[PDB]
């Protein structure tokens, strides 16, 4: 059963300690990375990640949190139970990937508002081995894929120190629409880039997509729609009429076209 | 990456701010589990 697999999945991390190699890959890039995985006797999770071509970003983790990150990670930083709603769960069959058996999983969205899955998934741990995400068509958007993945044994202390560039460390808007399933994750306000204007944000989640809406003053010039696309993820910016000179809403996420479009033609300002 | 769209002053006027929206969702995403941090190492 699917259900029974993805609880696996969800405690699979705090039950395993491991090592392995992992390729990423999306239209535009393809990239290798090395994680060192260790469940302390308490229960806390010790995680190292790097990657392993070209420059050396890395990141550091204790339970959730971050104890360092390299700073081409970091220049723009300011639970599966419901997941049967919005996707169906299905046991398609079985796999090898990495040299292990595993079992795969069919994620597949119940409407056009988001993406679905193809998770191989160890049969020995339930730790992911393979993440496909496709789009409508069936089409391939990303590769998440272990090359090697080395169980139970725990990394050895020296693995999980990083390197020297892994350095140490109310909105006024809403939304009219949303997909069944997204729910607001968090607001908060940035500047822009670019003037001293305030940019409201707002980001969302329906448990395995995510997008973020950025709301950004136009102070009544007239720009226009934008788009683009950076492998599974969408940009969409479309002008919001306003009686205080317009804003431009921007949304950006892991989700189809036409969500991101509708979610953009929806955001509101809040009302007394 | 900014399609574009055929003004010049709407390109200028996007291409100063997309990009960096485009980081900051990746990049918290990511910080907020191996498959969030590999698309924010793919940026750049």
């Amino acid at each position: 059963d699917a259900s029974d697999w993805l609880n696996r999945l969800a405690e699979a991390d705090r039950q395993n300690s491991f090592q392995g190699t992992f390729v990423y890959e999306r239209n535009g890039s393809f990239s290798t990375h090395e994680i060192w995985h260790r469940v302390e006797s308490d229960g806390a999770v010790r995680e190292r990640l790097l990657q392993l071509d070209g420059a050396r970003q890395e990141v550091v983790r204790v339970d959730g949190r971050t104890q360092c990150i390299s700073g081409g990670l970091a220049d723009q930083l300011a639970d599966p139970s419901q997941l049967a709603s919005w996707y169906d769960l299905r046991l398609v069959g079985e796999s090898r990937v990495a040299g292990r058996p595993a079992v795969v999983l069919a994620v597949t969205p119940r409407d056009q508002h988001r993406y679905g899955f193809e998770l191989h998934l160890d049969r020995d741990t339930g730790l992911p081995l393979k993440s496909l995400l496709l789009n409508e068509k069936g089409q391939l958007l990303e590769r998440f894929q272990f090359t090697q993945l080395n169980t139970g044994a725990a990394p050895a202390e020296d693995q999980l120190q990083a390197g020297a560039e892994c350095q140490v460390v109310t909105v006024a808007w809403r939304s009219e629409w949303l997909p069944p399933g997204f729910t607001l994750t968090r607001s908060f306000m940035r500047r822009s880039p670019v003037t001293p204007d305030p940019v409201a944000c707002l980001t969302y989640g329906d448990g395995l997509a995510r997008f973020s809406v950025f709301i950004e003053p136009l102070h009544g010039a007239m720009v226009g729609d934008a788009r683009s696309q950076l492998g599974p993820t969408v940009v969409v910016s479309k002008r919001l009429q306003t009686d205080d000179g317009g804003q431009m809403v921007t949304v950006v996420g892991e989700v189809p076209l036409g969500t991101a479009e509708r979610v953009a033609l929806s955001i509101r300002p809040e009302a007394a | 990456q900014v399609i574009t769209n055929s003004s010049s002053s709407d390109t200028r006027w996007h291409e100063q701010r997309l990009p960096i929206y485009l980081r900051q969702h990746v990049q918290q995403s990511a910080v907020s589990s191996a498959l969030p941090y590999a698309r924010a190492a793919s940026l750049e």
